[PDB]
């Protein structure tokens, strides 16, 4: 039917608008935002700590630095690099060379349907072992907080301070899993799926949000430093969005024709 | 005393889509209010209804800029009894790939309802002409002729004061839902074709550009619905 | 009573030995609504298609064995003109629509004599592929004429010979032993049917409603109902009695709904 | 609601199971209006 | 008593119709359709994935193809072959020769009592390990959908995308089982026990339904590709029909007298 | 706080017939309506009541077509004081193998109630004659003589205008239920015999075919019931 | 006003310069009764034939002289497919009936420009043999 | 009902435990009628 798309508004019609027919009855409400994002998906795979760690230093990190890489998981669907917020998402097509291969993550599913600018929800976290008969624990600190390093000595054994604290620590049974829900805890009101600002007035990276996350989790072995092993253990981190809400329509990623 | 229980065979199972909550680990948290924020979206259909541009390979004559896909169709001056452009009513077809309807729909297994094609004439205002838009349900052979298109669902669009024309592709199917992706070609995943014919050639006065362009948009009709969330295709990151 | 005349459009079929009309599943298989799967206004019954179409089947002889049969696909027979079954305006409309939903009223005619003996089972069978050869191709009019009647065999009783997709050289060809489209000849009376017994009548009537895995179906490929004529008791008579009695049938589409109008169907 | 089929019971209080905004004290609407 | 079977209708009588006696009181309602099919039975036995797979290609498949066979289970009582819908049911009397032995399945019990044309119900799925102390997970995608292939790299480990997604993934405990119910999800209204149509207008196989199923399930090990094993593991898939309904009387399989 | 529980010995057990549900994994799914579909079946007894054909080995004189089993009995002209045909009232007997009653019944352990045998005369209309159908409960020796059959439950059927005759086999048993399959022969799984005798030979006029045939059907009587679902016999696929 | 869209079945024709529809003889040329000369129940309109069929005519050039013309017989044009006028189910029904009674709604399309000049007379003429 | 002996409670809502048709808005009957 006659219209003018230049207006910026085009009404959705049906078979009977210009032709002869009727409306098809509604088949489902699966496009409902709350229902759609309310399901677990893989966020990242991290190594399990077997001693107190040294949190990765800020960028740019110079050669010779002593730190633990691939252990901390930033809870966010946004791109991350080496446990920190990121803008560009990267991977390694040529894993051959010199230098540490930074861990990167991205909620692929989230962005394939994130046709909006802002998002908010509580976060259900599930940690699954990728190792046989593993006994591990999970640690977590809020957005804006940090990992408490070092350790204390009990009976000449070094026990990392990450065994204690005021934040959630979940000890799984041998071969078991860990699961719990966290509240939106960032100081921001909503999470910017895409962002155009800057978190600092000087030497800031445009588009890089400072606290677009639900905090950080890590996994460790309920054993003292001394009883350390040599074989690196891995654990998978799953997240689920509870009571999700979204604002300001936006685009979905470009699909190549090649 | 203790309540006798009988844990089931699936005890300790982790189901990624379980319709229930889990234990809170850090409760009693109040969050900054979000009343100040306008534009809240309740259902993705609200976005699928917004028409967005389709994409066509520029007629075998690309621009020195790789990946030459265009959101319009230039109307050639030479007469030819076949469609100016045509595409299948198969949601996984590349012409819908980057439209919101197509992008969103590709993340569900089924759809039900009408798809809407919107055309906008972008030639000069002094131009005149008529087009015949048609939709043909599946047939053994795809229609090409004006005489064939004219026997299917169609509407004649006249160029004039108003620049656009919306065309609703009726939902004509044997099943109440249709496949969103044509993994296997069948009457449940491919529903015929939409085609555009120039009815009467475009007429222009002297000193007017030739080959006016027609912009193509696609969106969900008002009775359009999507069912069954499926795994996404992560390739957009490669 | 036994004398009836059924009118439809400019058509009327009479019988003087009616057994009554066997209605399948519901008291009035004619009641039907538009398909919920199409938003376009359907084309419904008009007088030129509200009638009986009549065709022929191969004659019944003393040589036809027990359980041998003949099948008439619906609306398939209209599309191929099996038995000279030209559907006039019905076929013309069918060829121009993607979808079609309808029921059927059928009468099979075969007169014998008070001196002949034998019985034919006439049934309306849902979802069969009895009109197809094991290689997947539909039997041509010539092939139907060459065989006359299809003999019941292990293949049919088993479904072992139904159409299928060849796996390809990548796979070891398996031993096909069974198929869901089999025919257990002893249970064909489970379907809507009547028996044409030489001693009781010269015709049978069956009335069935639309059925399908979906609200409506593809015009060109559906075969929800198949008219089946199968020998239960071999034909017999003494020298002098009329030989090879003929068999004809009349079909009437009921409460049709056509959706998805387009140019005539053209094979790809 | 969301992807939740639990109609019956809620063991943990709303303020623990979920976060709630602090106070400062069907029908799908359009995201654009032509005026 | 006097009757005419040619009519197509014969009334069920009792002892007192022609003789002297009474009706026997009803002993049970076990022939009730809903009650009868509401029980688990073996559907298929599949191999467990230990890396991202390559779903079997469509027929006819030519020699030299690279794919994973015997891993995907089509949820249907209908005959299946190599994870795809089938018409004829086959087996291998001579397992000796060249070529892949296609996996085939059939709900033997269902067809022995499927004296009807159409059927519909929800489906309760139970997966049982046929291996000692196995830790596995189950994946599933809806009718009309497909397996998401490939993988992503985390800490130089390849993690198949089948570890994530928006569809059900059930991780069993070590030595445990998996169980859940799925809704009728095909685009068709009912499942054709026998079918006489065609799903395409060209080069179609008569009698072969396109979506007569409840989707497809597969099993995999919650381990990265690198920690792959050599011994193939198997898992048994059980199904149960919930709220079953049936339409249009039909035949039961022919029983040989030989 | 936590509720004290005492999981039982059978915890984690998977029971294939447990009368209960399990957790939903992909809920909130609406399905296409099935109101349009007629012919719904609620109970398989609805099908067991539909008479279907029985099967007999064609009298030691088969046709060149292997597996010569027929749904009728030809009435021989020669007099003989023994049954034209007879079979046991044992549901697992081959004569019921391919009837719906028998096929369905073989999938349950017990039955209670009457079985119905329906006969249809398929000879010429000019034919006349009478038959004696009888049912004998178990005896040490199976009756053969007309004099013996006549002392059991029986009815005399006259050939004429109406073509058929229904014969209800009374349910005469020591137990309230009977075995559906005669795994072991006993008074609980074998209930005697049904037999057909020609009372007065068939009379025909000149120029009429000889040996008219009688079609045999079996079905569940109105008070017929089946109990205890059992495992199926999958051999139909071999 | 000048912008109209006429729907019929699965058909719709638009124009943005309508002059209105010229109705001949009566306000609603659509009202009509069955023929009194046939006792058989007639076949009347069904949705597959309640629509617009579109065809072509030869182009207009500077060389065409005053009073030169083109004619389209009705229902003749359907029978011969003049201008590619295939009547789908309408023709199929027409070919299977001895008698047929009906009216017609027609629209002739020909766009020019504000810089062209010329005029065509478009009429519905009763009982001619111009074809 | 089916093979279900649970009279007591239903933890999950009907629309989650089962699928239900969307809207378009003892006594065993015969499957055949002679008319
Ligand atoms: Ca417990």
């Amino acid at each position: 039917s006659t219209d003018n798309a230049e207006t910026g508004v085009i009404e959705a019609g049906n078979t009977d608008t210009d032709f002869s027919g009727e409306l098809a009855a509604p088949g489902s409400n699966h496009t409902n935002v709350k229902f759609l994002f309310d399901r677990s998906r893989l966020l990242n795979v991290i190594k399990v700590l077997e001693k107190d760690a040294v949190f990765p230093r800020p960028f740019p990190t110079q050669e010779g630095a002593q730190q633990d890489d691939g252990y901390f998981c930033l809870l966010t669907p946004r791109p991350t690099v080496a446990s920190r917020p990121a803008t560009r998402f990267g991977l390694y097509a040529n894993p051959s060379g010199s230098g540490v291969l930074a861990n990167t993550s991205l909620d692929f599913n989230f962005y394939s349907l994130a046709c909006f600018t802002y998002f908010r929800s509580d976060l259900e976290v599930t940690v699954v072992s990728l190792e046989p008969d593993l006994e591990f624990a999970v640690g977590w600190f809020p957005s804006g907080s940090e990992y408490q390093a070092s350790s204390f000595v009990y009976d000449q054994l070094h026990v990392p301070f990450h065994f204690t604290g005021r934040t959630p620590r979940a000890f799984a049974s041998k071969g078991g899993k860990v699961s719990f829900v966290l509240p939106w805890n960032s100081v921001s009101s909503v999470l910017p799926v895409r962002w155009g600002g800057a978190s600092k007035l000087s030497s800031a990276t445009r588009g890089l949000p400072a606290h677009a996350d639900w905090g950080t989790i890590y996994a460790f072995v309920p054993r003292p430093n001394e009883k350390k092993s040599t074989a690196v253990k891995h654990v998978a981190v799953y997240i689920r969005y509870k009571n999700a809400r979204a604002w300001c329509p936006s685009m979905l990623p470009f699909r190549s024709y090649k | 005393g203790p309540i006798p229980t009988a844990p089931r065979e699936n005890s300790l199972m982790f189901l990624s889509t379980l319709p229930d909550d889990t234990v809170p680990a850090y409760g009693n948290v109040r969050t900054p209010p979000v009343n100040y924020l306008p534009g809240e979206i309740t259902d993705l259909l609200q976005l699928a209804r917004i028409p967005t541009l389709m994409a066509f390979e520029r007629v075998p004559e690309p621009v020195p800029a790789s990946d030459t896909y265009v959101p319009y169709v230039a109307v050639p001056t030479q007469f030819d009894d076949r469609p100016l452009i045509s595409f299948p009513i198969t949601l996984s077809d590349p012409v819908y790939q980057n439209t919101l309807v197509g992008a969103i729909s590709s993340n569900f297994a089924n759809y039900r309802g009408c798809i809407q094609i919107t055309l906008t004439f972008c030639g000069p205002m002094m131009a005149r002409g008529k087009f015949l838009l048609s939709y043909s349900p599946p047939n053994g052979t795809q229609p090409q002729t004006l005489s064939e298109a004219m026997q299917c669902t169609y509407s004649i669009w006249d160029i004039g004061l108003n620049s656009s024309w919306t065309f609703v592709v009726p939902y004509i199917s044997p099943s109440d839902y249709r496949e969103t992706r044509a993994i296997t070609n069948s009457v449940y995943s491919a529903d015929g074709w939409f085609s555009l014919h120039k009815l009467t050639k475009i007429t222009l006065p002297p000193d007017c550009p030739q080959s006016p362009c027609i912009l193509f948009f696609a969106s969900a009709g008002e009775d359009y619905t999507l069912r069954l969330p499926v795994d996404c295709n992560p390739s957009y990151v490669f | 009573d036994r004398v009836t005349t059924q009118t439809a459009g400019n058509t009327a079929i009479n019988t003087q030995s009616s057994l009554g009309v066997l209605c399948a599943y519901v008291e009035d298989p004619t009641k039907s609504d538009p398909p919920s799967s199409s938003t376009d206004q359907p084309t419904t019954t008009f007088t030129a298609i509200d009638r009986w179409y009549t065709g022929r089947l191969n004659s019944w002889t003393k040589a036809v064995k027990t359980f041998s049969f003949q099948a008439v696909p619906l609306p398939g027979a209209f599309l191929s003109r099996q038995g000279g079954l030209n559907g006039g305006a019905f076929t013309a409309t069918l060829h121009r629509h993607f979808l079609m939903k309808c029921g059927w009223q059928v009468q099979v005619q075969c007169n014998l004599t008070q001196f002949h003996q034998g019985a034919l089972l006439v049934a309306m069978v849902p979802e069969t592929t009895l009109d197809v050869k094991p290689d997947g191709k539909a039997k041509s009019l010539q092939e139907l004429n060459e065989e006359q009647w299809v003999e019941m065999s292990d293949d049919y009783r088993t479904g072992k010979n139904m159409p299928f997709q060849s796996l390809g050289t990548y796979y070891r060809p398996p031993n096909w032993t069974w198929g869901p489209n089999f025919i257990n000849p002893y249970q064909v009376t489970v379907f809507p049917h009547q028996i044409l017994n030489a001693r009781t009548s010269t015709s049978v009537d069956i009335n069935v409603p639309y059925i399908g895995e979906t609200p409506t179906q593809s015009s060109e490929t559906q075969n929800s109902w198949t008219l089946l004529v199968m020998v239960l008791v071999p034909l017999d008579y003494k020298e002098g009695a009329t030989t090879d009695p003929e068999i004809t049938f009349s079909v009437r589409p009921t409460s049709p709904y056509f959706n998805g109008l387009r140019n005539r169907y053209t094979a790809g | 609601r969301g992807n939740n089929g639990n109609m019956t019971f809620n063991y943990y209080a709303n303020t623990y199971q979920n976060s709630v905004d602090f106070s400062t004290s069907g029908i799908l609407n359009p995201l654009g209006y032509l005026k």
